[PDB]
């Protein structure tokens, strides 16, 4: 599932914001 | 509306023109606890030794700001957020600065992050989710009328109040820009195409970046993500969305508008403006008028159990204030 292979992943935490 | 807005453009450039400067010091504050946390500088639960209130002190390092070449963008932050006025948006008490760093103390929104509620539970009811939209329509559909673009909607920068409302925070990459701009700026995940394509934009990326969140809120996970940015950049710019199964059809047909990669057919974008969102099918039950005041039922309450309650907010390690005794970048920061 879409939720499955969300929480797998890298992301789930804080997202930081792109400088340079 | 074009009333309200028109008197409030007048309000904010008096506060454009002259806006405030040093109205404190670090000594009349008591640091409590980090709240949050970032390339260079924390925001602190802060108390007023005179006033027996709490804010959130803003700390930026002005050598890591220098660093990271964020000089503008940190000035157009304390500039813009002294000027503006609304019932969503974080209130900005002070400002000062030391030889060492910058300082803002904002409002303590006590409800915490959006989204720390949002993780643990899941997703939003779609109710649930609207209750939010609506309250970053309005502020959109303020901040533009100002010519200015906001650039980094997510759930990590919108805060939940006593009464269960939204509280923008984070106006580091807010710009007041009449006109194309260009910056490589936001979060992956909320980047419109255009943005990565190199291609100079306008506030119409602030109405994909909704959509974004929308879909974020309503399923429990953004439309594109991957491990590394390079790849959610990728499906970003392919325009190709897939949709959860339990996503209404009016609920899936604002967010085919908002997610437009052609911007002359993405919705807030469009001739009739942000009429195009405000008067879609998904949030005809709306009542903006109810929602501007606040006496809309709100979905959600998270309760704390009184003032400096920071149970809503995850733990950081605490690292010790330190203020040099050589003023560090006066010139740069000047205006601030
Ligand atoms: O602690 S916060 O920063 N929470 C929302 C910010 N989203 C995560 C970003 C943290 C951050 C901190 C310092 C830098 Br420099 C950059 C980002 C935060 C910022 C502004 C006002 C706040 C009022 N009440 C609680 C928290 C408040």
């Amino acid at each position: 599932t879409t939720y499955a292979d969300f929480i797998a992943s890298g992301r789930t935490g804080r997202r930081n914001a792109i400088h340079d | 509306v074009k009333e309200f807005l028109a008197k409030a453009k007048e309000d904010f450039l008096k506060k454009w023109e002259n806006p405030a400067q040093n109205t404190a010091h670090l000594d009349q504050f008591e640091r409590i606890k980090t709240l949050g946390t970032g390339s260079f500088g924390r925001v602190m639960l802060v108390k007023h030794m005179e006033t027996g209130n709490h804010y959130a002190m803003k700390i930026l390092d002005k050598q890591k700001v220098v660093k990271l070449k964020q000089i503008e963008h940190t000035l157009n932050e304390k500039r813009i957020l002294q000027a503006v006025n609304f019932p969503f948006l974080v209130k900005l008490e002070f400002s000062f600065k030391d030889n060492s760093n910058l300082y803002m103390v904002m409002e303590y929104v006590a409800g915490g992050e959006m989204f720390s509620h949002l993780r643990r539970i899941g997703r939003f009811s779609e109710p649930h989710a609207r209750f939010y939209a609506a309250q970053i329509v309005l502020t959109f559909e303020y901040l533009h009328s100002l010519d200015l673009i906001y650039r980094d909607l997510k759930p990590e920068n919108l805060l939940i109040d006593q009464q269960g409302y939204i509280q923008v925070t984070d106006f580091g990459f807010a710009k007041r820009v009449k006109g194309r701009t260009w910056t490589l700026c936001g979060t992956p995940e909320y980047l419109a195409p255009e943005i990565i394509l190199s291609k100079g934009y306008n506030k119409a990326v602030d109405w994909w970046a909704l959509g974004v969140l929308i879909y974020e809120m309503a399923a429990g996970y953004p439309p594109f993500f991957a491990d590394q940015p390079i790849q959610i950049y990728e499906k970003i710019v392919s325009g190709k969305v897939r949709f959860p199964s339990h996503f209404s059809s009016d609920l899936k047909d604002l967010l085919r508008n908002l997610l437009q990669v052609d911007l002359t057919k993405r919705f807030g974008n469009l001739k009739d403006g942000v009429n195009d969102i405000k008067n879609h099918k998904w949030f005809a039950t709306t009542d903006w008028i109810a929602i501007y005041q606040r006496k809309v039922e709100a979905p959600f309450i998270p309760k704390f159990k009184g003032p400096g309650d920071t149970s809503n907010f995850d733990d950081y390690e605490e690292e010790e204030i330190r203020v040099s005794i050589n003023e560090k970048c006066g010139k740069e920061f000047s205006e601030f």
